[PDB]
């Protein structure tokens, strides 16, 4: 309690200097060692594992305690090694890295002997020598080594440069033979201009190469221990026992490979501090620490924004740019962001509040840049951009200089930019209303605005007496008004001809039940629940469910949000099933709205519900099989028709279709992994056009 | 685990407590701490169920939304209830939707013990919400004066 607060608070807001507080804490801990050594050892191992953003602050504290008490220092180190093995054993490689870095920096604090770390790293790199083991296993150990260098590279080289060169040789040889099949599936942009979206290991290697070329000198990391050279130098070091990486097992789970998000360079902030380059270790450390800060404080938006803004460094940096960049890097991360998407929206708002005179401008600028680079942006990321921007706009009076994006008006309506604007406007309307959005946009954008979400009745004041089951529905309209029961509506649907499954009976029942409830969502939900017995009966068939969806769509095709909520309700009440909805989405009826966001939101919402169904493994697996089949079929038809008619393959329609397939894998990779054999044998075989097959091979590379 | 990292102030219970709640305080809190239902305040009178659906779905799937109505005029009086399927989703609405805008108004969310018949009406003497009985200002989105 008390001791935990002291250790966790060191380095924060204080009238005294950091070194002062550090030495002040070392004293307090030393005094409590006789009665609370166990608690102190645990707490220190804990901040080493959970507070990586404060790595040098705590390594220094350990160094000072080690100087005063060599025994305690040896126990701490022993405890760290034990926690590391347990972390690896539990597949917590992500936390394992912070421990490896903590042990590395401890060398600088004269707590651990340089030779010990060099010896351990050799065993790390030897992992790349293991045969028949996942590349993601080999990658992690390489990453653990390299990402430690920014902190201990200098020391390690100045003591065992000979040993370090052998390690670098093996490391480089390994990096040269790695597969990059995953890259295309994880890049936020395909274009390599203005910034290539690089594979994380190739990037880090380049940053370390630059560091090595600079005699292992970087200008960012804060090292409080340099102020205690007197004490630490006269402190005895400890040796690390030989380290043996836990062997690979069928139960081993390693981190997926990553691709570095990049959108800024020093030229984006001319009148500010020089932004560290994409290939500098400073850029790596800065971003890694800011990601860590968000990871620690994601539940407290105000505290998270304050910690990001108060981020410290050895030299000035264009922090606002780094912060916004790191946030978009998380929001746009593939397969998924580290935290729920909505948190990033509120987090940026809190940052605008904290740096009112500078953040809002950096953000408007980034938003301008994201827009202008939309042509090669992956569909999954575009969806998040659309959802963020619109939500953001709704928190600031929907104010925006749309005329700055007029360049979209003269483009193909299917092109990224104009489509983006249309989806944003559509999203803004859902948070407001038609006329509202129609006024916030320039006259030259009235076309890109969403149509008015008005109901559609085939048997309304426009219909004709010459319509199938016309009068039968007109009689139902009165039946619903007079408040009838299921049995009553049943007998009323008897007077319907059959052009079991009766298409007309279902049409008149829906076209009428929906129209007389076109008021609100609760009006529709209360209608479905009321005549639920009737629905089940009329939609017992699969063709019945598929028709209920087809009619409901022809009634609310101008109100995409109503379609979503209606589909979700029918599924939850067993009016229809996930399979019928999946088929409905690929039906020719929605072929024209197939590229619109609401379609994919409905699909993904449907899959999510299925993923929650208990004891439905078979049904869940079948849902995915069906989706993949439909995709393979429509994609193949397009690809063949382009080869037979010698037409363009990469059309806006294709970009979406192929990326929506990719999105299924990204969004549900863990589940889909269980279907590997079935997929390689029955669906994604060597017979598929390489365009389609590549998406499956990319998916497999995520854990290969 | 570290106390500092466990901090979750946005999910903590507020000081509000249904006085009409047929039960003890210890019991009301017992329900609040496991609720998936949130009370949403300071809504505009022209704020629709559809708009509330669009906003609150950003933290998860919504089971049901009950608009607050004037016990007499039976019209939207400025508040509602939002029920989620899981506790985790309600919590993320408390952490990230609470204190943000809906119709250019800063809304407030609070844990609720659970919906019951009648709780959707304004307990205000005039029919609407109690708070509106005392406000002095002119709120265009709340009918005007108090
Ligand atoms: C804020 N709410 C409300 N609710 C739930 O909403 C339903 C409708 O109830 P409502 O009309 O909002 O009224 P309450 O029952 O919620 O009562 P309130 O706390 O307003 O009572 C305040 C008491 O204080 C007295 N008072 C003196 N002076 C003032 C003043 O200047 N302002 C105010 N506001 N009160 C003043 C009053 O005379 C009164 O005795 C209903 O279902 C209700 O439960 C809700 N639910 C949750 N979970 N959380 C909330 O924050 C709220």
């Amino acid at each position: 309690d008390h001791l935990e607060s002291l250790i966790c608070k060191v380095g924060e807001k204080s009238a005294c200097s950091l070194e002062s507080n550090l030495e002040g804490l070392a004293g307090v801990l030393e005094a409590d060692l006789p009665n609370y050594k166990s608690k102190i050892l645990r707490l220190l191992c804990t901040v080493a594992r959970l507070l990586p953003e404060k790595l040098t602050i705590y390594t220094t504290l350990v160094g000072l305690l080690n100087a005063r008490n060599y025994n305690f220092g040896g126990e701490f180190v022993e405890a760290m090694i034990r926690q590391l093995k347990e972390s690896l054993k539990a597949n917590n490689y992500n936390e394992a890295v912070y421990l490896v870095r903590f042990l590395s920096d401890l060398v600088n604090c004269h707590v651990i002997a340089a030779p010990s770390m060099v010896a351990m790293f050799e065993n790390f790199v030897s992992v790349t020598q293991e045969e028949d083991v996942p590349q993601v296993r080999r990658d992690w150990y390489v990453y653990a080594f390299l990402s430690s260098l920014p902190w201990v590279g200098k020391e390690l080289y100045e003591k065992k440069d000979a040993e370090m060169d052998r390690i670098f040789a093996n490391t480089e040889s390994y990096l040269k033979r790695r597969q990059k099949t995953h890259v295309p599936m994880l890049q936020v942009w395909t274009a390599d201009k203005p910034h290539p979206q690089e594979e994380y290991l190739d990037c880090l290697w380049a940053q370390i190469q630059k560091l090595k070329k600079d005699r292992w000198q970087e200008r960012h990391i804060l090292r409080p221990y340099l102020a205690f050279d007197s004490i630490l130098c006269e402190a005895l070091q400890h040796n690390l026992p030989p380290f043996t990486p836990p062997p690979h097992t069928e139960d081993s789970v390693y981190p997926m490979p990553r691709v570095i998000f990049r959108m800024f360079d020093y030229t984006d902030d001319p009148e500010g501090p020089v932004m560290p380059g994409s290939h500098s270790v400073e850029r790596f450390v800065i971003e890694e620490n800011l990601h860590c800060i968000i990871k620690s404080h994601w539940k407290e938006r105000k505290t998270c924004a304050a910690q990001l803004v108060s981020y410290p460094g050895k030299n000035k940096i264009p922090l606002n740019y780094h912060i916004v960049e790191v946030i978009f890097a998380e929001l746009f991360q593939l397969p998924a962001p580290p935290h729920i998407d909505v948190m990033y929206t509120t987090l940026l708002i809190e940052l605008c509040k904290l740096q009112p005179g500078s953040l809002p401008q950096v953000l408007a600028q980034a938003t301008e840049m994201l827009y202008m680079r939309l042509d090669t942006m992956n569909t999954t990321c575009v969806d998040r951009f659309i959802n963020w921007f619109s939500h953001h706009l709704s928190n600031f009076q929907f104010r925006w200089s749309w005329e700055d994006w007029s360049d979209c008006l003269s483009q193909d309506p299917e092109s990224p930019k104009p489509k983006f604007v249309r989806e944003v406007l559509e999203k803004c309307m859902r948070l407001s209303y038609h006329q509202r959005i129609l006024d916030i946009v320039p006259p030259t954008f009235s076309a890109l605005c969403p149509s008015n979400p008005t109901c559609i009745y085939k048997y309304g004041d426009e219909s004709s007496n010459s319509l199938p089951g016309h009068s039968v529905a007109l009689c139902l309209a009165v039946a619903f008004k007079s408040k009838a029961t299921n049995d009553e509506i049943f007998s009323i649907l008897k007077d319907v001809p059959n052009p079991s499954f009766n298409p007309l009976k279902i049409e008149v029942f829906v076209q009428t039940l929906l129209h007389l409830a076109a008021k609100s969502f609760s009006h529709s939900f209360s209608a479905l629940a009321k005549f639920h017995e009737v629905f089940k009966t009329l939609a017992e068939s699969d063709e019945g469910k598929l028709h209920v969806l087809r009619v409901m769509f022809e009634v609310w095709r101008n109100h995409p949000q109503m379609i979503a909520v209606l589909v979700d309700k029918m599924i939850r009440t067993q009016i229809v099933d996930c399979a019928a909805v999946a088929n409905w989405i690929f039906s020719s009826e929605l072929s024209r709205d197939f590229t619109r966001l609401f379609v994919w939101e409905i699909l993904h919402s449907t899959i999510r519900k299925m993923n929650k169904h208990v004891g439905a493994q078979s049904e869940q697996k079948n849902l995915f099989l069906v989706i993949f089949q439909r995709f393979i079929m429509i994609l193949t038809e397009h690809l063949v028709r382009c080869e037979t008619d010698g037409t363009s393959v990469l059309t806006p329609w294709y970009k979406n279709c192929i990326e929506r397939l990719q999105q299924i894998f990204l969004q549900h990779h863990q589940i889909i992994q269980q279907y590997m054999v079935t997929l390689e044998n029955l669906l994604f075989t060597a017979e598929l056009d390489p365009h389609i097959l590549a998406v499956f091979q990319q998916f497999c590379a995520l854990q290969a | 685990l570290l106390k500092a990292l466990r901090s979750d102030s946005y999910v903590e219970l507020s000081q509000y407590r249904d006085q009409h709640f047929r039960g003890d305080n210890e019991e009301q809190e017992k329900l609040l701490k496991k609720s998936c239902t949130l009370y949403v305040g300071n809504l505009s009178f022209y704020t629709t169920e559809e708009q509330i659906y669009e906003l609150f779905s950003k933290s998860g799937d919504i089971k049901k939304i009950i608009m607050g109505l004037d016990k007499m005029k039976k019209t939207a009086c400025g508040f509602c209830f939002v029920e989620y399927y899981s506790r985790a989703d309600a919590e993320n609405a408390m952490r990230y939707i609470n204190g943000t805008r809906l119709d250019d108004r800063i809304i407030r969310t609070d844990w609720d013990a659970g919906f019951k018949e009648g709780r959707q009406y304004g307990r205000g003497r005039s029919g609407g919400q109690v708070r509106d009985e005392y406000r002095q200002d002119y709120d265009a989105g709340r009918g005007g004066y108090g």
